[PDB]
Formats: C-alpha cells, structure tokens, sequence
C-alpha cells in the first residue's frame, strides 16, 4: 500500500506533529480558563506556525 | 477437613494462544496423549510429569495454564507457594499432605505454581528451620507422585529460573522455555484482538505492525490494542460536529463525528446523541500508530542473556 | 466585551482540534487564524 | 481482621490540578466514563487495570489520588506499601487476600499504593522469605482478577521507577510520567494560592512569576507562598509605628503599621492592637520577591537523568 | 501600566542592599544590648555608608 514501512513511518511522524499540535491547542484552551491571554497567544501562534510548515 | 484452594472453568480454547505451536504440542503429549493412551508408557518411554514453564513475564504462561485447564478436562488445582504457609507457631505441612492426597482422589489432576522459585535456599528468620521442613515435605511429595501410578500433574511457573532451588530441579523432570511472539504470533494475536471490531484492509497491516512489534510480549500486544480501541472512544469524546451515515432503508438516521468542513455536519456535544444514533469511528491504522507511539520499547536484555545461560545450562540435560 | 468573546475563541479551538483529530489541515488552519485574530481583537 | 482504611474524602477538584490533561483523560476514561456509560465495554474494548504514577516527589501526585477521589465518587481505599505487613514472622498473606475480596465486594472500587518500589527487588532476606513471599502474592492478585472480568482499578506511585521489578512490570498497566510544571502550570497554581489578599496588579505578575520560577514542585510553590503570606505578619511584628485607614463608611478605626515620619503614625505594640481594627498590609510583589530569595530550588539535577533515562526507556507507556 | 520586566532584577538587588542594612542594624541592636559600643557604631556606619552608596 504505497510503501507500508517508510511512508507509513513518515506518516506517523506527521501524525506526531499533528497530536503536538493539538495538546498545544488544548494547553491553549486551559490557559484561557483562567485568563492568561499571553501564553494562550504563544501556545495557539506555535501551534499555528507548525500548521504553516506541515 | 478439606481447606478448599481455588479451582475453576477458564474459557481458554487451544486457539486463543497464538503461536509456540511446538510447546502447544509437547504438552498435547504431556497430558492429553497420557490420559489417551496410557498402554503407550510402557517400557522405557516414560509418563513425563513435573514440567517448567520458563521465561520472560507476559508471556501467556498463566494463559497457557488456563488454555490446558480448558482443553484437557483434567482436574486443575491452581495455588500459590504463599498460600497456607502456617497458623502457628507449630504445626504446618499437614495440609500439603492433603492437598497431595486430594489431588491423588481427583484423578487425573493438576497442580499449577506459579512463581515456583518463590520457593528456595538457605536463609535463616524461618527458611533455615521452619519452610526447611516444608521444602522437604514438598520434595518427599513430589518423590512419591513418580512412585507407584500417576495421575497428578506439577507444572512449574517461573521468570527467574535461575533462582529456584536446585534441589527441586534435580527431583524435577521436563523443561520448556517460554520466548517472546515471533512475526507469526504477533500477526495472530493482533488478528484474535480485532475479533468483532471493523477489521480495516487485508492482513498487509497486521503483518506490518506484526513486523513493526519487535521483543514485546502479549501483554504488551494487548495494552496497544486497548489503547487503539480506546482511540474512535477518544475520537467521540472530542467532538462538535456530526453527520448522519445510515440511509432511510436502516431502522433509523446514525451520527458520526466529523470536522466542521464536513457537509451535513450538525453540532453539538456527545453526551447530546442516543446510544444506538451515534456511529463510533472506524478503527484506522493511525490509531495503532498512536498505540504504538504510547508504547516504548518494553525489553530489558540482561534477563534474555540469563534465560539464554540457564536454557543452555539447565534444560538440555536431564538433572 | 471580554467573555464572550474567550468563549468565541475557545470554541474556534474546539473547532479546530477536531478538525486536526480528522486531518482536516485547512480547516484547523482557519479556525486557528479565526481564534487568533479573534484574540487580537480583544 | 478488616484493619479499616477510610474512603470518604476532601474536595480537590480537576482544576485544582494544572496540566496534563492528557493523564486527566485517561483517569476520567479508565475510571468515572465506564461508570457513567458502561455498555462501551461490551465486548473486546476492556478498562484499564494498573496506573502507574511516577516522577520527581512534590508534584501533586498524592494531590492527584485526592482529586480523582473527589471526582469518581466510588469506593476509593489508599495504602502506604509499608501497611499491613505482618505480625509473628509469615502471617503476612491472610490481610492481603481479604484485601483483595474487598475490593471485589464493592465494584467499582480503586486502590491506591504509595511508594510500590517498597514492595521491589530482590536480593535477600524479606527479598528471599517474607517480601518475597508477599511480592509473589501481590501479583497473583493483581493479574488474577484484572484480565477477565474485574471491578478495581490498581493505581501506584513511585519516585524510583527504575527499581521496579521486572515481572511487576511486566505484570502493570499504564505508565504516566509527572514532569516538573511548566510555565502555564506554574501561573495557574500562583492563581490558585492567591487567596483573599489584594493580588496588587493583575495576573501578568503571574505569569513574569511562572517564568521566573524554573525546576520547582508544587510543593515548593507552596512554601514560596505561604512565605510571602507571612511577610505582613512579619511587619506587623517589626512596627511600633501604625497609622488609621478608616475612611467615614466604617464603624470603627482601623489602623495599619508605617513609617515613623507618617501623618498620625502613633507608636504603641501590634500586641495592644484588636483584631478587627488591625488592617494587615497588602500583598506587593517585593513581598513575593524576598519569598523567592529565602527558598533555593530545592532539586539536584542528578535525579531528572535516571528519571530521563527511565523516560526514553519507557516514558508515556502502556506495558 | 506598561509594566516593566529586567528592573525587577534591580528591585531584587535593592531589597538586597537594604536587606543587608537591615541585617547590620540589628547586629549593632545585638551589640548595644551588652553595651559593645566600638561593634555597634562600626556596624552602623557601614549601613550609613552603603546607604549613601545606594
Ligand atoms: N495468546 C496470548 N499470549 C500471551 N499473552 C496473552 C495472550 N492473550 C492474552 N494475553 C495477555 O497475557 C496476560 C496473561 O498473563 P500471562 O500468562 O502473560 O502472565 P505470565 O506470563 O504468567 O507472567 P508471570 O509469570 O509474571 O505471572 C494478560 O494480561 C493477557 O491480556
Ligand atoms: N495543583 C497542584 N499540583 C501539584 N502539587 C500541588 C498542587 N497543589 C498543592 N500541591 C502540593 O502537593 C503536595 C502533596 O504531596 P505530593 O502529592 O506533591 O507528593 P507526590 O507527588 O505524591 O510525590 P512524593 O510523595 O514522592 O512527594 C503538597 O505539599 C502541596 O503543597
């Protein structure tokens, strides 16, 4: 199927990428609980710049 | 006077053990041929009896003993060396006398240890003297099943061979290693976890994770796979939009979660969907990438490198 | 002024991290923009 | 012979714990989820049975366990691994057993055991008679029920991961590592101990604080905090000189300690002074600053490498 | 307020210096309690002094 170690591997680590993102998204999301719009800008800008670059 | 020590069904069918095929049929002849044929241990081939289990944990050896007890139809007595050590202060051995005797009525039987070595040496505070006479009523024990006709069975369960008493080795007879799932078993075993779940394309994957499993044990097979069926369960709990699946043929409308992009993608919370309306994701292979990804490497190779000295050691000669 | 709109942007988030758990790049990538933006309105 | 262990518990809830939301889900899913909805484990999809909990001391694992008992609302029992060991020198098997068939009493129920690593190893001794003997029963329970049909939920804890036994190991489900707070964590648990205090300007503070603090526990953010509540305590003690706050609105006078030079500075003892009508300073930041001076990070760095090790080695783990 | 972020550094080194005076102070306060004038006076000069200095 196109691969099904080498591709397969990449396609986990983009997998990996993605996942890193959404904690990011998700330790944006409790910072926003208790109101601390700084380090919700970072994490969510971070995560944004890794979905730029995939 | 009985002191009843656990004995139960297990639903453990020879098939639900994938792989060691060539110790699977060593103990075929171990206990089921015996019990079989018995007219066919005449002569100089033997009723071999006191068989190890040896190996690294998370095997299946617990499994396979519980795969025989179902198969075989022979009473199976399961109990732990800390089990009824003493009351006092005095008096103990009694009841493994009765215990011997009981499995001696209750032919053919079985007796599981598992954790044999928990049983051994030479130290003081109570192995010097007091378990001393219990390591030897053992020992007389298990010198008498061999005497006369045999019905009894011991099978030994051990991860640390190399820390079970000698002198029970020397009494003791079969040996057989328990290694990790090769290729093949890991395959099978992914396959035996699926079961009723959407099975996804062919058996291409389940040789790919097979192969990409290397050195874990069953045990580890099944942690990755509760974790990948936790996964479509994870894939509801996050979740806005849905969208229906099922026709208006099907009983009723069935609602999957889906990315706000979806068309027909309705939004609200999983709590808010009924039981049977609500379409669980397919298991995909990411979601066994992912399970994999929650599992590292499991594997200390100096217990390998020790059951490769003892089964080269001890083992290939009878002792 | 300031409430509603961090609920806003909590849903974008929400939005967005179920897009990415569906590989839908260029939605998350519009909900995160969206959220953004959003959060430098306020 | 019940030897009572309570369960019934404060309220430390969710978000009285910062981060690792990820090991928050895997608590809700392996415990309050089956409750809610148990016809999700129909089946091959099965709970979670071992939660391991391990990292450096301080960081809210105990806090963890009291959260989680908040939140599940089931029987919950706690253990020091150290509890019901034995009297008269190989009695010890009898509470272990009964402990166990009380956990199988009252579905679903959760036992937690603090510190599992006393309970480890092997060399001699206990290793070869008495913890030996209690080791080896410890895992014929804890798989004996778990695979099957189970009711509990077995959660350890460990600071030394790395001297977990093998078979125990083996034997245990789900690792989840505890990593020092980040700057996030840190912030939230400033804003959680912030108190009544006047919290001088906003939570940008927080946060510049949170930076500043590197390597720290929860624990140590504690007594940083409790140091700087004191500090007004402290001027209180040090002034003879105090002055009136109490503007025409209020009942009575009210007055707070200050500089000698200071418009109506009289100077008798804080002693002398009613509780009500003493105003304690406000809470500024210097205060926190001097807080942060007195108390040194408390970690060497020596200890994060076998905990590192231990990491790359098995880490966010299933086994 | 625009809010500052390396003169909190200084701040801290302020809190040092007159945390030191205040040290010094109550040395010499030791002192004079079994009336050690020459340590007392020495001790407060060296507060006035860095005082001065700061
Ligand atoms: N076919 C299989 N082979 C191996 N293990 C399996 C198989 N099917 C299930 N398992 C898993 O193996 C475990 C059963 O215990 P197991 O027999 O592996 O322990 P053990 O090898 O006897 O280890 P120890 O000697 O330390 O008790 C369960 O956790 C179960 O999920
Ligand atoms: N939100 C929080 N996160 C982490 N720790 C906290 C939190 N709130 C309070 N604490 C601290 O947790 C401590 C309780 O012990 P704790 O659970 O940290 O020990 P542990 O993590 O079990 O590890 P060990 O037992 O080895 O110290 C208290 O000192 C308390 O100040």
């Amino acid at each position: 199927k196109s691969y099904t170690k080498d591709e397969l591997t990449k396609i986990m680590d983009r997998a990996s990428k993605i996942e890193q993102i959404q904690k990011l998204a998700k330790y944006a999301i409790s910072a926003l609980n208790y109101e601390d719009l700084p380090t919700a800008k970072d994490e969510l800008t971070k995560a944004l710049d890794l979905l730029n670059s995939i | 006077l009985s002191s009843a020590i656990l004995s139960e069904k297990p639903n453990v069918k020879w098939e639900d053990v994938a792989g060691l095929e060539g110790a699977k049929e060593a103990l075929k002849e171990a206990v089921i041929l015996p019990v079989k044929f018995p007219h066919l241990f005449k002569g100089n081939r033997k009723p071999t009896s006191g068989i190890l289990l040896y190996g690294p944990p998370g095997t299946g050896k617990s499994y396979l003993a519980k795969a025989v007890a179902t198969e075989a139809n022979s009473t199976f007595f399961s109990v732990s060396s800390s089990d009824l050590v003493s009351k006092w202060m005095g008096e103990s051995e009694k009841l493994v006398k009765q215990l011997f005797a009981m499995a001696r009525e209750n032919k053919p039987s079985i007796i599981f240890i598992d954790q044999v070595d928990a049983l051994t040496g030479t130290r003081g505070e109570g192995e010097s003297e007091a378990s001393r006479r219990i390591k030897t009523e053992l020992l007389v024990q298990m010198n008498g099943v061999g005497n006369d006709s045999q019905g009894v069975l011991v099978l030994g369960a051990t991860n640390i061979p190399w820390q079970l008493d000698s002198a029970i080795r020397r009494r003791f007879e079969r040996r057989i290693y328990i290694p990790l799932p090769d290729l093949a078993a890991r395959t099978t075993m992914f396959e035996i976890n699926v079961g009723d779940t959407p099975c996804v394309l062919t058996k291409e994957d389940y040789r790919t994770l097979g192969a990409m499993t290397e050195g874990y044990s069953g045990s580890d097979i099944a942690v990755v796979v509760k974790d990948a069926l936790m996964q479509p369960i994870r894939k509801i709990q996050s979740a806005t939009h849905f969208k229906d699946v099922s026709t208006e043929d099907d009983e009723t409308r069935k609602l999957t979660p889906c990315s706000p992009g979806d068309d027909g993608a309705i939004e609200m919370s999983w709590t808010d969907i009924e039981a049977d309306e609500l379409k669980e994701p397919d298991l995909t292979i990411k979601d066994f990438l992912k399970a994999i990804k929650s599992t590292r490497p499991t594997v200390n190779e100096d217990d390998l490198l020790k059951q490769e000295q003892f089964t080269r050691d001890f083992g290939q000669e009878g002792n």
